[PDB]
């Protein structure tokens, strides 16, 4: 009745974070890609994963913890099972390791390595996922069950995009049922524990920890742990996906995972390839990402959305990993350093960004608005291409495109109602007489506050900005409907008339050394507020 | 306590360059163990080795902090009972050390009341401090575009002939003299003449007060020294800074010039250790090797460390894996441009490629 | 522009091939310096 | 009575009475949402009757959960359910659902949402209940008399440089 | 090869005696002898059995003279399997193997639990484990039981 | 040892997807298929394909699924021949994997026969004696870039240009005209796109569950390992060859893509350890592509036209994989988004399009 554990052999060689094992004569043996414990002490163990099985009987092991405690000749035991990690609603709001251990801060078991759904188990991508950014929500639709890459360069807001996307779902989860709520899983790999702490504090401040969990494999952790983290995150997402719920797995980032896999393979003497990445890198990424899918109605209706992040060195998109991931994913979001420095934050480059899923993932109202917005932006780009070295002619498409570009600037995610209202106003031309540099202040006044009530010119009944519950009504009925069209147009006309009469006139009339500075500060504050 | 392997005896089996194999009948010591050669060998200096790998239960592979001249097979080596240790405390203030921690200034014995191992585990997530305070370096571009953070990490990425060393000296003069906390300099794989000039400048500025009390310490492992020393000198200096941070509770400055030599030295021996080259010729373990050190270099709850590291970009090619990895382990980055230097602008700083974490309205004005 | 694009493609191909050749040479050195195996011959047959 | 085939031609279970009974027996409408999820997993797609039962459970439930949840709204939950039913399932809401929504709006006191739902019912369904319309009007008049017709900071007058943009 | 040669005669203990002689000779021999050693010229090995000497010459020709210990271990394993003896490794703190009654009873319990070893007879082999300071551990046919404590 | 069916072996070495097998009775021949009979708590069957012989008893093989939970000395049973795939009209309107197993969960295939994957290409004497033309029913294709029976059509173009629409129209026109079924092969393609394609085909009735289906589907997805991604195309080609010979028809083999097949073969070569050639592609690139293409030709019995979607990395036709693919291609078909934006459907650029039978020697 003793606590027996199968002993398989001893440790022979140590090379950094990996090791080799020599089996004792006449032993049961161990399987492939299984978990083992190295008995550094009679009461302490170090975790390892099987990766090679030589003909001579020697084994290759990837360490995961207590590496410094490992020495040759120590005993080894095998669990005989694959890697299973804790999963459930009791993990949210917590920072966890890929092995399931909880990291100190100031329900069931799921397999890390599981096959992806077959063809019949999937359904077309229809449900929308909102990042809170107008540019993404309009020009690059994102649908649940989709795998959208975020490709950029160093210091372009890649991780901020995903963090804001996660945060924007907090309000929706609070309002609507948990059934349609989005559960977020943020994976940090090879990043600083300081950055992880900052992210955790930000999430706690915004209240996203309730529906969010963090999987940390920070640097100073073994390459095996960094290589395992994403699969654990996908398993945590699948737990909800198979139970008719929607998950959002963010990876930051696959580059360091690829580096870790390369390091492990080269240490274990495996055949390399281009850039020394072995030939299994593409299969690794493919089997990591294909696990994100939109399950069929009979399978639960749950979904998993993938937002991997990739960094390109000096815009070298031809790199092996970048090419593989771009080809795998269902579209990409490209961040441009030029635009980021120029002030377009986010710095999305529409020309380089695409969503293969298409408009089927957009909401009806958003779909209708985008149908015209995309063409308007295309025309504005075409005219700006020729307008490089010549005076511009202020046409309606150019004016509306410039106003849209100014609107796209934002720091925090914007609520769907405010975003769609502003976009509709710009599309229908209520901003044609508004100044580009004052569009942000106009939007701030239109959203955060109101002018009809202030000036005693209210005539609508139900269409008011401060009623944040109209977002679902807008989602149900398109803005171009008799129910809301008249009220919306009246409110926009009133706001535009009041603004032009009172605020823009004063702005144009400003002539001083202090008033100009105050106006500049106000404009910047509005820009980074809305 | 006493390690069971202290005094353990081994024999030299194979020697290749800076790589030496040691066989112990009793058993191979633990990884990172420090060994000393007992045989005289007619060497003018002692021979020290550090273990990095195990080839079997009895055999290990080690690198040499010094040259392998006059080294024979079957040479007798003895364990030191632990990893490489360096003196710590205020007794080291205003002193010059090497990778082994032995005084090299010829200024008399140093009173050491405590020796600490170079290798230490990095602080965990919970042991981190959230400090957002701007720092004034007296430089317009740096203070404007990419302001520094107290207790944070700064990189000076550049090629050759751009002014990394000059900027480091300028920052030292501006800050370390008036800074309440102490300072530690790491001359890793750089010019001994520049090290001497820095020492003279510190003596002139009275930072190093031989007759009185000093404020800075120096650790010098230069290009003349072998790769093992060029690699472990930075870790020794970091251990000094960690002691000053934890056991005292100071806000210490840590200047390093240059970190790239650490990776270069490790690559010099990767193949000999028996690890295939990965990319551009760099060792596969570059990411982990640099990440461990960068994480050890951080501010904690007890004390704070403000780190400034010079980074060399070969052929001015920023895409090199070492700088690419280093980018992610820093709070602020200052990129230098040869074209800007040629245009006569000094410091040659490209604000477009520069960045900083604290460039948010919440922290700064 | 066309000529520069052709040269760029040629250069990337050559760089990839050269890196692969270097890595393969290192691997060949390491492996061939350890390739071994017991020989079933007549050592007594002197 | 008639078999329904799924996207790939596989049949589905049309017997949803036990799940409707479970929904009616629930306490918090989050449990009803969980029941709908279980139905989807078990291949028993919800029907119009099931959605109406869910709406009734939402209306009659005390709150979203045993513990309070910030910014919870029965109206928002029901509108989300209606969107899911109409768009992602191709099922037209019946007058019962709209009546439940109007009842919830009246109970909450959201007279503006009551007006909007009244207009929607007039447009699609065959008018809005007179009792609900009168209750909404009474609530609106009460708010007007008490002075809560509109927020306060909106009525507050602010100049160009006075707006305290945070 | 050694097992087949021993089986041809029906005697195996001679091989173990030769291995003990070889261990003593290696202990007496200078450091790194195997690197350039000639078994024929070595005087101690001249007294070994013909199969052992032949295998030593073969390993000398192939240069693989460092595998004697593992070859002996494998031969002992084969002999134990042939003779129907199951050896249990008792890992004990460094210095002092007196406390072996508990290990013996634990090994007996494990042997009883292991129905595949019923035919085989239980044997005990003590090994010093520097890791553990107190207690003991038992391994048998891969089944490992930990009943020892380390330093704190 | 002529009949090796049922031969037993033991697993001796495992590294990634590469497995070494020891047979006491002698290793089976090359390309042979083996199955892991041992119960390892695996959720899916495990099968291997032999690619090299290390010695008389030892053989190297590649796995078509993950090697998880695999122990040394595990038992392995030969299948008595190469990988087998079902053939016949029962496959119509059905989805298959490499191993010839349906994954549509729509009942048994009821196949009356199975055929090997690796079959030698038609000999010179078996080639068609005259060059012909394929009537697609589309004005542009049949006028400017007419297709040749037994030929290869390289299709360039991504999404938004109705590639699936063109494929479905081609299948429908072929069935309405020449009267030959179609075989689609998704090699390293997105699972979502495969699902959408299946749904669209069912909607269009080209694949009617309750009626006649004009197309068979074979899918090795990117989640599948490189061995399966490589052999799926050979399975589809085997089905097409069966249709060409037994039924004497004009079949259409659609491939999406061929670049993925090349990449999978390169990965297999890397895993086996063969040193990569220029860029990194396997040295056996030309031979591997030929062993597939030459099997696609016009015979005296029937014809097998091919439509292969091509992806050009870095927009460099100079890259070895697209260059070698073009060396085998007969005709080209380009899709441009500008044409669709203008409003011309199908969106085709006849100026860029080309063909080799645009000569009065064959056509009028
Ligand atoms: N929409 C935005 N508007 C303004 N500033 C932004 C925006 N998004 C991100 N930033 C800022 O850009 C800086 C870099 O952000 P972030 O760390 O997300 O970028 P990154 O591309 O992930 O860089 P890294 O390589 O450091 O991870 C931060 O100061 C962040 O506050
Ligand atoms: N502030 C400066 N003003 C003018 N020239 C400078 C300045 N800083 C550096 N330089 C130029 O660069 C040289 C020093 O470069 P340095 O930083 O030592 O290079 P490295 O980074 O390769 O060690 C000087 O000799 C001078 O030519
Ligand atoms: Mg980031
Ligand atoms: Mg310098």
């Amino acid at each position: 009745f003793f606590k027996t554990t199968e002993m398989i052999g001893y440790v022979h060689s140590i090379d950094g974070t990996i090791a080799t094992l020599i089996p004792a004569p006449g032993n049961p043996g161990v399987a492939y890609n299984t978990i083992i414990q190295i008995q550094v002490s009679p009461t302490t163990f170090a975790a390892g994963l099987v990766f090679n099985l030589e003909k001579d009987g020697r084994i290759g092991i990837i360490l995961m913890d207590n590496i410094t405690e490992v020495q040759s000749g120590q005993k080894v035991m095998a669990t005989g099972q694959l890697l299973h990690i804790p999963v459930g609603a009791g993990v949210l709001g917590k920072v966890v390791n890929p092995l399931g251990h909880e990291v100190p801060v100031g329900s069931t078991l799921g397999k890390v390595d599981t096959g992806a759904p077959n063809i019949v188990s999937r359904s077309p991508v229809n449900y929308n996922l909102l990042t809170g950014f107008k540019a993404v929500d309009t020009m690059i639709p994102i649908g649940r069950g989709q795998r959208e890459l975020i490709v950029g360069d160093r210091q372009t807001g890649k991780t901020s995009i995903a963090v804001s996307t996660i945060i924007n779902q907090v309000r929706i989860n609070q309002q609507i049922l948990s059934k349609n709520a989005v559960i977020s899983i943020y994976v940090s790999i090879g990043q600083r524990c300081s950055n992880v702490a900052r992210i955790h504090r930000l999430l706690q401040s915004y209240g996203a920890l309730r529906y969010t969990t963090v999987m940390a494999a920070t640097a100073a952790e073994p390459a095996g742990l960094q290589y395992l983290a994403p699969y654990a995150g996908v398993t945590m997402g699948e737990y909800f996906m198979n139970r008719g719920r929607h998950c959002l797995c963010v990876y930051d980032d696959l580059s360091k995972q690829a580096v870790a896999y390369r390091q492990i393979s080269l240490l274990l003497r495996r055949p390399p390839g281009r850039e020394a990445y072995p030939g299994d890198v593409f299969y690794l990424h493919s089997r990591l990402l294909e696990r994100a899918a939109m399950l069929s109605p009979g399978k639960g209706g749950g979904s998993v959305t993938a937002l991997p992040i990739v960094e390109t060195l000096s815009n070298d998109v031809t790199a092996y990993i970048v090419t593989n991931v771009i080809s795998i994913t269902d579209g990409q979001i490209y961040l441009d350093t030029k635009l980021f420095t120029g002030g377009q934050r986010p710095a999305v480059n529409i020309g380089l960004s695409v969503s293969r899923v298409g408009s089927s993932a957009q909401n009806a109202a958003m779909k209708g608005v985008a149908g015209k917005l995309k063409g308007i932006l295309a025309e504005y780009r075409k005219l700006a291409a020729d307008s490089v070295g010549g005076q511009q002619v202020q046409t309606i498409p150019m004016i509306r495109g410039a106003r849209f570009v100014a609107l796209f600037n934002q720091k925090q995610p914007s609520y769907f109602m405010n975003a769609i209202v502003s976009l509709y106003a710009c599309l229908n031309g209520y901003l044609d007489d508004v100044k580009v540099q004052y569009v942000k202040f106009y939007e701030y006044l239109l959203v955060h506050r109101d002018l009809g009530i202030m000036y005693g010119t209210a005539k609508n009944k139900f269409f008011y900005m401060y009623v944040q519950e109209l977002n679902y009504l807008i989602r149900f009925f398109t803005l171009n409907s008799p129910i809301l069209h008249g009220e919306l147009e009246e409110m926009l006309k009133q706001h535009t008339h009041l603004f032009l009469q009172h605020y823009q006139s004063k702005m144009n009339a400003i002539k001083s050394e202090k008033d100009v500075k105050a106006l500049k500060n106000l404009l910047y504050s509005c820009k980074r507020a809305v | 306590p006493v390690a069971d392997h202290k005094g353990r005896v081994g024999h030299v089996s194979q020697v290749i360059g800076a790589v030496v194999d040691v066989h112990f009948a009793d058993g191979v010591p633990p990884v990172l163990t420090a060994l000393d050669v007992v045989d005289k060998l007619g060497r003018d200096e002692p021979l020290t080795l550090e273990i990095v790998q195990h080839l079997d239960a009895h055999t290990g592979r080690c690198i040499a902090m010094q040259t392998t001249d006059l080294l024979k097979l079957k040479a007798k080596v003895v364990s030191t009972g632990g990893n490489i240790s360096v003196p710590v405390g205020r007794e080291t203030l205003g002193r010059i050390f090497n990778v082994l921690g032995d005084a090299i200034d010829q200024r008399g014995p140093v009173g050491e009341k405590l020796r600490m191992p170079i290798h230490a585990v990095a602080p965990k997530l919970a042991d981190q401090a959230a400090e957002d305070a701007v720092l004034t370096t007296g430089i317009k571009v740096i203070d404007l575009i990419l302001p520094y953070c107290k207790g944070g990490k700064i990189g000076l990425f550049g090629g050759a002939g751009v002014g990394k060393t000059v900027i480091i000296m300028e920052l030292i003069n501006n800050v370390a003299k008036g800074h309440g906390g102490f300072s530690v300099f790491a001359g890793v794989g750089e010019r001994t003449r520049e090290g001497t000039d820095l020492y003279l400048e510190m003596m002139q500025s009275k930072v190093i007060d031989l007759k009185g009390e000093s404020k800075c310490v120096l650790v010098y492992g230069q290009m003349n020294e072998p790769p093992g020393a060029r690699a472990r000198v930075a870790q020794s200096a970091l251990t000094m800074a960690e002691y000053f941070r934890d056991v005292e509770g100071q806000d210490v400055l840590l200047f390093i010039d240059n970190i790239f030599r650490f990776t270069q030295a490790n690559s010099e021996v990767s193949a000999l250790l028996g690890r295939i080259p990965a990319a551009v010729g760099y060792q596969p373990t570059l990411a982990e090797d640099l990440g461990q050190l960068q994480e050890r270099i951080t501010s904690t709850t007890k004390g704070s460390i403000t780190s400034v590291q010079a980074v060399y970009v070969p052929a001015d090619d920023i895409t090199d894996p070492a700088p690419a990895t280093t980018f992610s382990h820093l709070d602020a980055t200052t990129v230098l441009d040869r074209a800007v230097a040629e245009s006569g602008i000094y410091p040659a700083v490209n604000p477009l490629e520069c960045a900083s974490r604290i460039m948010d309205p919440d922290v700064i004005s | 522009q066309q000529r520069t694009s052709s040269l760029y493609n040629k250069t990337r191909q050559f760089g990839i091939t050269a890196a692969l050749i270097e890595i393969l040479s290192a691997m060949s050195s390491l492996e061939g310096n350890a390739m071994k195996g017991v020989r079933r011959n007549k050592f007594w047959e002197g | 009575a008639a078999k329904k085939y799924d996207l790939f031609g596989y049949e589905v279970d049309t017997n949803t009475a036990p799940w409707i009974e479970k929904i009616k027996k629930c306490k918090y409408y989050d449990e009803a949402g969980e029941v709908l999820v279980n139905m989807n997993v078990s291949n028993c797609p919800p029907d119009i009757a099931t959605y109406n039962a869910t709406l009734q459970c939402i209306y009659q439930s005390p709150s979203k959960q045993s513990t309070p949840v910030d910014n919870e709204s029965k109206f928002c939950a029901m509108m989300d359910l209606l969107e899911e039913m109409q768009h992602r399932n191709r099922l037209k809401p019946n007058e019962e659902s709209w009546t439940w929504v109007m009842k919830e709006c009246v109970k909450s006191g959201q007279f503006r949402l009551g007006y909007c739902i009244q207009q929607v019912m007039e447009t699609e369904c065959k008018g809005c209940p007179a009792d609900l319309v009168k209750a909404n009007e009474a609530n609106a008049q009460k708010a007007k008399t008490e002075g809560k017709e509109h927020p306060g900071h909106l009525s507050q007058q602010a100049g160009l440089f006075d707006v305290k943009v945070e | 090869f050694l097992y087949k040669a021993a089986e041809e005669k029906g005697n195996f203990d001679n091989i173990l005696s030769d291995f003990q002689k070889i261990a003593a000779a290696a202990s007496k021999l200078p450091i790194f002898w195997e690197r350039t050693a000639v078994v024929e010229k070595i005087p101690e090995f001249k007294q070994l059995s013909e199969p052992t000497f032949f295998t030593l010459v073969w390993m000398q020709n192939n240069g693989m003279l460092e595998l004697i210990q593992e070859v002996a271990e494998v031969y002992e394993t084969f002999v134990n399997a042939k003779q129907k003896k199951a050896v249990a490794k008792i890992f004990v703190a460094p210095g002092g193997e007196k406390n072996v009654e508990e290990a013996r009873r634990v090994a007996e319990e494990l042997h009883k639990g292991l129905k595949e070893l019923a035919d085989y007879t239980l044997v005990l082999k003590t090994v010093v484990d520097r890791t553990i300071v107190k207690g003991f551990a038992v391994e048998l046919a891969g089944q490992y039981v930990n009943k020892a404590e380390g330093q704190q």
